[PDB]
RNA sequence: UGCAUGGCCGUUGGUGGUGCGUGGGUUGACCUGUCCGUUGAUUCAGCUAACGAGCGAGAUUAUCGCCAAUUAUUUACUUUGCCGAAGUCCUUCGGUUAAAGUUCUAAUUGGGACUCCCUGCGUAGCAGGUGGAAGAGGGUAGCAAUAACAGGUCCGUGA
């Protein structure tokens, strides 16, 4: 069902490339284009839902991604500097940044165990690094490489599954183990693949330039479903409780049910010859309560069902 | 602050190949067209993403003149070929004012059954 | 002897200008190309017996301003620790191949600003505003077309 604006909050002052949120709930950061990281903390009280915490300056340009540690103390964040930096949760301070990345660093994750830190962007390879900080695996592929994503949990044994999508069209999707042998590679896209993320379950995976979202297989590959988005989305992220999937158009947010198989809402907010803010980010909560997502202009929104 | 023929030169014949690529944010068009073109300076290619951006949100719009950027050209033969279904050009029954009548009586086709008058 | 000259320089004028290939107009000098808004600008936009290549303008070079990587315990400093002098319970000085560095200092490689963003006005662009170290060529210089002045210098020269 439909859901109400429960509150904007702002403390950005240009745009907001990516956003994320630590375990259980309490703080959220959202990486910003103003190269300066926030971490907030929730109250949820009437008024004011969050105010800042920390900031992480550090890097001398745009901060694209953000990824957290499971203990909500260590996280590590990238921007188009061409390096990363790990930043102590409690006392900021960079603890060590990373070296051997050429060009603007565009996604970044952690494993579900904080094993395998997974940078990347536009040298055209998939590095992956130690939580020490050294270079293991350098996974190639064709062109840019815009989004990556990680499997939920697999116990540690079970292999890390990692989803990749490219600037060309193509969607890469790797096994680990050690050696890293990927699953599958296909032309997942028409144009440009813009954004991946899993489903919870890890059966099926998600990406999505020319407004169509496209739902995959996780092994081996092919289409169980082909979506049609009204004009052409920029993050997609999938609930983690629930059967939703969602996806940041122009327009609004499109809230697909996924049995019945059709766009339940659309939200946006009410605001001559302007674009007007677009949606470049979501971040459900990791208990399904709660839906964020970042702005253009530099702002935050909460919905929640 | 004006955009010479040189800059403006090339941003047309960047859009005309890489319209794949490309939006309508400025920061990503710029990293694009380092690697499309080579440039010589870091200058250049700020002004030329700078017209680039511009021509995107004139894009989002009707189409511009002394450009083609190949969606387009696909999209102009499918809206050129189809025809619709029947000639249009029966009434059927044809009005014809009473001079013009008179002229049909005068080639030798009168009684044609197309009506007359009003 | 600069009114015999070379080079170099000032100036007309650092203004926005200058003129080729093929085509057309004219007997011809010659013209067209090189023409209703915009820009510091023959700057762009578009008209159109012209279409296409130039040179100058722009780009580029140099520096000033803001960034963080890369180095520096005998050519710059800082913090902490030692040993001094005063204060005389914690404050200030001076010294130190002694441990960690880089905010000041020094200088290389890159990042950064584009009318991108919003609102008015009129596609080219313009005015204001937010943010921003910096906003409208970011500031200041350097370089600077063709065509000439009987301007200057035979007291710069083994011109």
């Amino acid at each position: 069902a439909h859901f109400a604006p429960r509150a904007t909050f702002v403390g950005h002052n240009a745009a907001i490339e990516s956003i994320e949120i630590d375990n259980e709930h309490n703080y959220l950061v959202s990486a910003s284009r103003d190269k300066s990281a926030l971490v907030w903390k929730l109250n949820r009280t009437q008024e004011q839902w969050a105010t800042p915490f920390t900031r992480l300056i550090g890097h001398n340009h745009f901060v694209s991604d953000v990824s957290l540690s499971r203990d909500a103390s260590h996280l590590l964040t990238s921007s188009w500097d061409s390096t990363l930096r790990l930043w102590d949760l409690s006392t900021r301070t960079t603890k060590k940044l990373f070296l051997g990345h050429k060009k603007d660093v565009l996604g970044v994750t952690f494993s579900p165990c904080n094993r395998r830190i997974i940078s990347v962007g536009r040298d055209n390879q998939v590095k992956i690094w130690n939580i020490l900080g050294e270079n293991k695996a350098e996974l190639q592929c064709s062109s840019w490489v815009t989004s990556v994503a990680c499997a939920p949990m697999a116990d540690e044994t079970s292999p890390l599954v990692i989803a990749v999508g490219c600037w060309d069209g193509k969607v890469y999707i790797w096994s680990i183990e050690k050696e890293a042998k990927l699953i599958k590679e296909f032309k997942a896209h028409d144009g440009r693949c813009t954004s991946v993320d899993f489903t919870p379950d890890g059966k099926w995976v998600i990406t999505g330039s020319d407004r169509k979202v496209v739902m995959w297989l996780t092994e081996n590959g092919a289409k169980t479903i082909s979506f049609t988005a009204p004009s052409p989305v920029h993050a997609v992220a999938a609930c983690p409780t629930q059967a939703w999937i969602c996806a940041a158009t122009y327009e609004g947010i499109a809230v697909w049910d996924i049995g019945a198989k059709q766009q339940i809402d659309l939200v946006q907010p009410n605001f001559n010859a302007g674009r007007t803010p677009d949606c470049t980010c979501l971040a459900w909560a990791a208990d399904g309560s709660v839906l964020y997502s970042g702005y253009n202009d530099g702002s935050i929104r909460a919905w929640e069902v | 602050r004006i955009r010479t023929k040189t800059t403006k030169r090339a941003a047309r014949l960047v859009i005309e190949r890489f319209y794949g690529q490309l939006s309508f944010d400025f920061q990503d068009n710029k990293r694009v067209c380092d690697a499309v073109a080579d440039i010589p300076s870091k200058r250049m290619r700020n002004k030329i993403a700078g017209y680039v951006t511009h021509l995107m949100r004139r894009l989002e719009r009707g189409p511009v003149r002394g450009i083609s950027f190949k969606l387009q050209e696909q999209e102009r033969e499918k809206r050129d070929n189809w025809m619709p279904t029947t000639s249009k050009l029966n009434v059927p029954k044809i009005l014809v004012d009473p001079e013009t009548k008179e002229m049909l009586a005068a080639i030798g086709l009168g009684e044609m059954e197309g009506v007359e008058v009003f």
